[PDB]
């Protein structure tokens, strides 16, 4: 006979980061509206993560990111068509720089979601992180309206926490867009409101930014009679929320006590 | 179907061709499945005519002396030669289709035959060879080729689906292709009649069986062959002409649908009667099969005095005795609509499939038979020479059909189109649709021949493939969906998740059938199927499975004979049938095991597969235990039930050492389980920070008792701050007890907020040494490391 | 928009027929060879956990879990049935009497046939390139009004495949679905909306796809076959 | 502002463009099915490290980093799996781990890495002694893998 109930062999059993859980559920729930995810270089130029989104130097409006500028030669930055591009190097401070190489590289209408690694200089305390996640959210075509950017909170409220969830929509500033928004969803198990990120319709000068780079580089303009909306989350409060998790700092911490409790979400 | 493209354009003379024929039908909603060329007559093919036929003294031949031009002389064996009917003459250095070596001239017992008279199947046109094509014997000048009045024809194998019977007819076919603005042309049944009465009657004594039945009166009927237009067009469709008026009956049927039979009057008797078949009725059948008929069976029947006998199946088959033959002389014509269900039944209960039992059993005009009646007649005049009566015998009166509500602006709201009202309007027109009102909601009643029209929806779908199915625009919807479709998919996606995590933690996926073979209820040691079925694929599969793993094992088996695999680690997940319908996940494990490959050592068997099932568990964050349990099919020393957060779902273990025999097998090992597992919703645990307490020690117990207890009895009594437990070491020897083990046990302990001091772990161990001892067990080790 | 549910491979034959307007007797019930099931103690749950009766068989095609998901939802919705299917044939190199269907039902206000189509061209788009295009032919099925045949150009291999069946929901099938409500006390969700349905063959799409030339591999359960398939994650 | 939601057949270029994010969450998700468990760091490095673990100096450095030991970009992702090997041991102490991590290296060019790192006693029986462990368990799980993603393995001193 054997002692059937005896430990067997010690296999490893492997699992996921909470962020990357947290990632493809967000993925899941856009990618069932239509939205594809592409991702963008974490190192960029002052251009695409600046320029290009209508955040020009020594203006108040850059003070809402607190950049990590880059030095170093040798290093070659590769723009939306492979081609070599230049400027000052520095960290993503958000996703938002991939609208526009997406957009140089493609033609309207389309639907994109970028998940994606961002950095900004500032103290980590529990609930605030110098490297985090975001996701952003694309959707660009003609007639499309905020009506529809309402319509895709909306969805992802209902898709994350159940039917008695709701979403508000609140003006905010942002050089990237013109109706400008901040946007919240209710948690009815928290019985509380959530700021979960930022949104608008795209500006006039981003479209703009786009064409220009493009006749730059032999291609012709595909953005003068479309219309869009783009959003920006950030996915680590969302995660311990949903998570339950207390210490935004767990995340990169690496200790595998903590990473090991979520072999169950699969 | 056979759709003859010259016989297609004697209703629809502008067709382009038969490549675009098939195009139109296509988005008629007909698809041909092939489309071929088929009369190839050779120039030495001419037409003769036969002065006289001898018969050759001694042999079971004919001398045939044919007017071909200039007269010659064939040999011929062929019950039909005879005197005064044309043929198809092959001449010396003919080469024919199929046939191996030229035709040429041969002697035959004593004669020189100048070529030879042709059959159906040595001519090609059709299968037949059991006698010699038969033509008016005027058909055509004596030696013309004859190709000349018989060129090649193209064929198209149409499907028509049920819902179309109508098109079952050529002419049911053109008037679709006249909807897309073909000219129609509907062959007009010009009729000399004569005001006499019909010297029979009609006695239709099951009118559920026959809800419409009509007679038709053709008498100084000159029954001969039919003409060469008519024969390749028979032929083309598939059927052997037999002559004047068989073949008229059947080249109206495939004209329009319309199954009609002609009855020889000679064994009509006073009339017809339409009756059910009494107990053990014979009927020997046009086949020429002998059968007994069945009291559910509609029969067209007979009667003199007070004789009845049945003449034919009515609606499938007509009887041998009453075809209608040479010296035929007057008819009572059948054209009819009889009742679908009881035209199938027949049909299947005597292994009949015909021409008419098909277009009876699809349905037919209901108000056809009349029409059909006057074309058959009027036919029959012009090729036999009949003359007919005015008046029909019939009984029924069929209700014509009734209006259909019609929005043109539905029509475009249900296609997402814009067709203009009056294209709709015009559409429905060209289809024979009457079309009623002003206002936006018109009332269009359909033909009688339509038996398919009957809702709104059904017009659209007219309107839809006459402008043709590529004229509807293509569109994505928008919409926010109900609220009770939320997370729907949550099953589905919970199952894929699981075998894709099976795929990666190493398992390989296996498609077994949901049969069972009964037998293996035993042969596996397992309760019988709960269900089985009526009409198995064979009797190995004729029950549906009751678990996965039998079909795992005999994959196995099926695998090493084929090729050799050293081992093996499978998984299936699939529905499984007792009492309810369940999913089960089920894996096998088998071979030497893991290790190095260039090396000795290995693990394997047993606690290898439980060591991947607890990967598995561990990956889903589900609690998994293995508890000693029995089970006919496993080994009675290796088996166990399995629990995943305390519940009974599956089993582990060893395949029965005497299954394995049986199937010739080397030990198996395999578990099976009851899905979905439970759900473990999360409860994040914050992970103390202060250090961890850390201390050893084994316990002597009897060799029976299960690691289970003792591992549980352990950790109960740990208190609560143990934060792990496991097993390093299992010892059974000498220093202690014979018959007793030891248990090497890692403990760590832990505080949340704050660290444990030296006495609590004391305290905490104390509580796993009473509670230990209270159970007839001691503790060796008592301190780390 | 999308979503996966499944039904039971073992169907009455309410839901496998007559909810979906193929009466017993009729040549369109012809078009699938059915497996008649027997024995007692079996219990079929229908859409609602309420038991059921009839005729037991082994579904002939996905298309029941049409009736079954109606019968438990609310329009609008957009839902995915992929299932094994059962039917009495002889099996040769390209034929099953087991194989799987991708049912689809799409409902609600204004939903028309253009964008039926939509959906196709769409499925052709994503798995065979731009080069990709969709022919629909009219055809019959019981349970649609207008009904059709789809085909996707294959340019790899420049052909025409037949994919499957698709049409408007017939308006029978509504009804059956709100009687079915109506008996069990649910109000009637399916008066005032159109839908799309189709359903197309697993194995033939997954056999050009994947070059696989006998269908017969598939339930062989060969290592050396299934193996080959590691690599498509 | 009312809600809706848009529809539209998108471009013909936008069609498989998120065929590369789904080809890497598929190997992440196979990684943590064959037994690795999935690890972030930092995409900071320390410039000391460069001489520490042996290996070419950071190509990218930070003007303003948040401290000295974060004031370059990784060139490699196994560095720091090491250090989380190490600040593992001290504040629990595994007796093993099969760890991994994707992420962005940043050497001439930005580049996405996997890594993964094995420690302890290994593979084998809890209760007996014998094992499977070190270099050839990590090449055997390795070697599964790219069995699992259908890809030749081959590995060369
Ligand atoms: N220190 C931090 N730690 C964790 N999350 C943070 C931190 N700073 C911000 N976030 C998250 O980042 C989200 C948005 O970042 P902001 O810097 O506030 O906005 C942005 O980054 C904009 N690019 C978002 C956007 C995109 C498109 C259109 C309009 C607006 C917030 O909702 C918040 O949850
Ligand atoms: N013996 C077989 N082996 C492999 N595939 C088969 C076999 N018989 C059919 N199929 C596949 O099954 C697909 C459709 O099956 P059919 O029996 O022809 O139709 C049906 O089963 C319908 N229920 C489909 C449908 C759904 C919704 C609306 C309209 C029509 C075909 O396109 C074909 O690829
Ligand atoms: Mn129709």
């Amino acid at each position: 006979r054997v002692d059937v109930s005896l430990p067997g062999a010690s296999l490893f059993s492997g699992g996921l980061h909470p962020i990357t859980l947290m990632e493809r559920e967000l993925v899941e729930i856009f990618r069932a509206l239509g939205y594809q995810a592409v991702e963008g270089p974490e190192v960029e130029s002052e251009f695409f993560n600046f320029d290009a989104l209508n955040i020009p130097e020594h203006h108040p409006a850059r003070d809402m990111w607190d950049t990590f500028w880059l030095t170093g030669e040798g290093f070659r930055l590769e723009g939306p068509l492979g081609e070599e591009v230049e400027g000052r190097l520095l960290l993503r401070t958000h996703t938002s720089p991939m609208q526009v190489r997406y957009m140089v590289a493609h033609t309207p209408p389309f639907r994109i979601v970028v998940p994606g690694r961002v950095f900004r200089f500032e103290q980590t305390d529990a609930t605030h992180e110098a490297v985090f996640h975001q996701l952003e959210g694309l959707v660009v075509g003609e007639g499309i309206a905020m009506a529809h950017l309402k319509g895709a909170i909306y969805e992802l409220a209902q898709a994350l926490f159940g039917p008695d969830s709701k979403v508000r929509f609140q003006p905010v500033y942002f050089p990237f867009v013109e109706p400008g928004a901040q946007f919240a969803v209710w948690w009815p198990e928290g019985g509380k409101w959530l700021e979960l990120g930022g949104a608008g319709m795209v500006h006039p000068k981003v479209f703009q930014a786009v064409d220009a780079y493009r006749e730059r580089l032999g291609l012709p303009p595909a953005y003068r009679g479309v219309t869009g909306f783009a959003f920006g989350l950030g996915v680590e409060r969302l995660a311990m929320l949903r998570y339950g998790i207390p210490d935004i700092r767990y995340f990169f911490g690496g200790r595998l006590k903590f990473l090991e409790q979520f072999k169950g979400v699969l | 179907m056979r759709v003859p493209f010259s016989w297609l354009k004697a209703y629809v003379p502008e067709l382009e061709s038969p490549e675009v024929l098939e195009e139109r039908l296509a988005g008629l909603g007909f698809e041909t499945d092939r489309i071929e060329r088929v009369f190839p007559i050779p120039r030495g093919v001419v037409f003769a005519r036969v002065l006289e036929a001898h018969p050759i003294p001694g042999t079971r031949l004919k001398r045939l002396v044919l007017d071909a031009g200039r007269t010659v002389e064939v040999v011929s064996g062929a019950e039909n030669a005879r005197k005064g009917i044309g043929v198809a003459l092959a001449l010396p250095g003919t080469e024919l289709p199929g046939l191996g070596q030229k035709v040429g001239e041969r002697v035959i017992q004593g004669v020189r035959s100048f070529g030879m008279a042709l059959s159906p199947r040595e001519l090609g046109v059709g299968e037949y060879g059991g006698g010699l094509l038969e033509f008016p014997e005027d058909a055509l000048p004596p030696g013309t080729p004859l190709s000349e009045a018989w060129p090649e024809e193209v064929v198209l194998d149409l499907e028509v689906t049920p819902n179309r019977p109508d098109a079952l007819g050529l002419l049911g076919l053109a008037r679709d292709l006249h909807a897309l603005g073909y000219a129609l042309v509907e062959p007009e049944a010009a009729l000399k009649a004569e005001a006499l009465p019909l010297p029979f009657a009609l006695k239709v004594e099951d009118p559920e069986g026959a809800p419409h039945f009509t007679l038709g009166y053709a008498f100084g009927l000159r029954v001969a062959p039919s003409p060469l237009w008519m024969q390749r067009a028979l032929f083309a469709a598939g059927m052997r002409p037999i002559n004047n008026v068989v073949d008229v009956t059947n080249y109206v049927m495939l004209e329009r649908a319309q199954p009609m039979h002609a009855f020889d009057l000679r064994f009509v008797g006073e009339g017809i009667a339409v009756r059910r078949a009494r107990e053990g009725e014979r009927l020997k059948t046009l086949d020429g099969v002998e059968r007994t008929l069945h009291p559910e069976d509609l029969v067209i029947a007979g009667w003199r005095g007070e004789e009845s006998f049945p003449l034919g199946l009515a609606g499938v088959m007509g009887g041998a005795e009453s075809e209608v033959r040479e010296d035929t002389e007057a008819i009572a014509l059948e054209v009819a609509c009889f009742d679908p269900v009881s035209i199938r039944k027949t049909a299947r209960r005597h292994g009949l499939r015909t021409e008419a039992s098909h277009r009876f059993e699809r349905g037919v005009d209901p108000l056809g038979q009349v029409p059909a009646q006057r074309r058959a007649l009027s036919l029959l005049q012009a090729l036999a020479g009949a003359r007919v009566a005015e008046a029909l015998l019939e009984a029924g009166s069929p209700k014509p059909p009734e209006a259909i509500p019609f929005r043109p602006e539905y029509a475009n709201r249900l296609l997402g189109t814009s067709y203009p009202e009056a294209e709709q309007i015009a559409i429905l027109k060209r289809l024979g649709c009457r079309v009623e009102g002003e206002g936006p909601t018109y009332r269009v009643t359909p033909p009688s021949h339509r038996l398919d029209l009957r809702l709104e929806e059904d017009l659209v779908e007219e309107v839809a493939r006459i402008q043709g199915y590529e004229t509807i625009p293509l569109a994505l919807p928008a919409f926010f969906p109900a609220p009770d479709n939320r997370g729907v998919e949550a099953p589905y996606r919970k199952e894929q998740r699981l075998r894709e995590v099976l795929s990666g933690l190493g398992f390989q996926e296996v498609y077994t059938y949901s049969f069972m073979d009964p037998e293996d209820a035993r042969r596996f040691r397992l309760d019988p199927p709960r269900l089985l079925l009526l009409n198995p694929l064979a009797p190995e599969k004729a029950a549906l499975r009751t678990h996965l793993f039998p079909g795992l094992v005999r994959v196995l088996k099926e695998n090493l004979d084929l090729d050799r695999p050293e081992r093996a680690l499978l998984f299936e997940v699939g529905r499984v049938f007792r009492e309810r319908e369940e999913t089960h996940l089920a894996g096998l494990l088998f071979g030497e095991g893991v290790g190095l490959p260039w090396a000795k050592e290995r693990l394997s068997g047993y606690f290898l597969l439980k060591g991947y099932l607890e990967a598995l568990f561990a990956r889903l964050g589900l609690a998994f235990r293995v508890e000693a349990q029995a089970f006919p099919f496993l080994h009675p020393g290796v088996s166990g039930r399995v629990l995943v957060e305390g519940e009974e779902v599956g089993f582990l273990g060893a395949l029965h050492p005497e299954i394995a025999q049986e199937l010739e097998l080397p030990p198996v090992h395999l578990f099976e389980l009851r899905l979905p597992l439970p759900d473990k919703p999360l409860a994040f645990q914050d992970p103390s920070r202060h250090p961890a307490a850390f201390r050893d020690l084994a316990v002597v117990v009897p060799a029976p008792t299960p690691y289970g207890e003792v591992e549980a009895l352990v950790r109960e009594a740990a208190g609560p701050y143990l934060e792990s437990l496991a097993l390093f070491d299992l010892y059974q020897g000498p220093p202690l007890p014979e018959g007793h083990k030891s248990l090497a046990f890692h403990l760590r302990f832990r505080h949340p907020k704050r660290t444990l001091r030296d006495e609590e772990v004391e305290e905490a161990v104390s509580r796993v040494a009473e509670a230990l001892r209270a159970r007839g067990f001691g503790l060796r080790g008592l301190d780390t490391p």
